[PDB]
């Protein structure tokens, strides 16, 4: 998947809390489902189609998890972060 | 510590987005709510002491068929 050709997520940076460093993009096969923001060097539980996935992010916004077949959540460091 | 909860509420229209935000903002523990996402059906909730199961039930009863997308903690500085 070529993230360079993906439109940015439609996000709202909350002023009261630290700004999340990463964009995430969820796909089934080649098809974008949704996108958002998340923290680097962190963890979240996210529902990915029919399964919860525990997603870990590294310092560079690479996302790791046990994704169900055909699905992925891909991370990118935000510009300026 | 501080909760981040994101729901997806499919099929929401603008009046239902407003209704959803009002409902969420009036809930114990909530600090903020925003609507985001590729379809404008992501409801991003941040707070502390939010009963998220009671909240999703209220959204389902009053707004639309809400589902959990994410549960996480805010990464504090």
């Amino acid at each position: 998947i070529d993230l360079s050709r993906e439109r940015d997520p439609n996000f709202f940076d909350n002023a009261d809390i630290p700004v999340p460093e990463c964009f995430w993009f969820m796909f089934k096969n080649n098809v974008r489902q949704d996108a958002g923001t998340c923290y680097s060097s962190w963890k979240m539980d996210m529902k990915v189609g029919p399964n919860w996935v525990h997603i870990k992010s590294d310092d560079n916004c690479n996302l790791s998890g046990d994704f169900p077949p055909g699905w992925i959540v891909l991370g990118k460091k935000r510009p300026g972060f | 510590e501080m909760q981040k909860i994101v729901f997806k509420i499919p099929m929401v229209d603008d009046k239902s987005r407003t209704k959803a935000m009002s409902l969420v903002a009036s809930t114990v523990g909530v600090h903020s709510v925003a609507i985001a996402g590729d379809l404008r059906d992501q409801v991003v909730v941040v707070g502390d002491g939010i009963d998220s199961i009671n909240l999703v039930s209220a959204l389902r009863k009053k707004v639309g068929p809400a589902m959990f997308l994410e549960v996480s903690q805010v990464k504090e500085d």
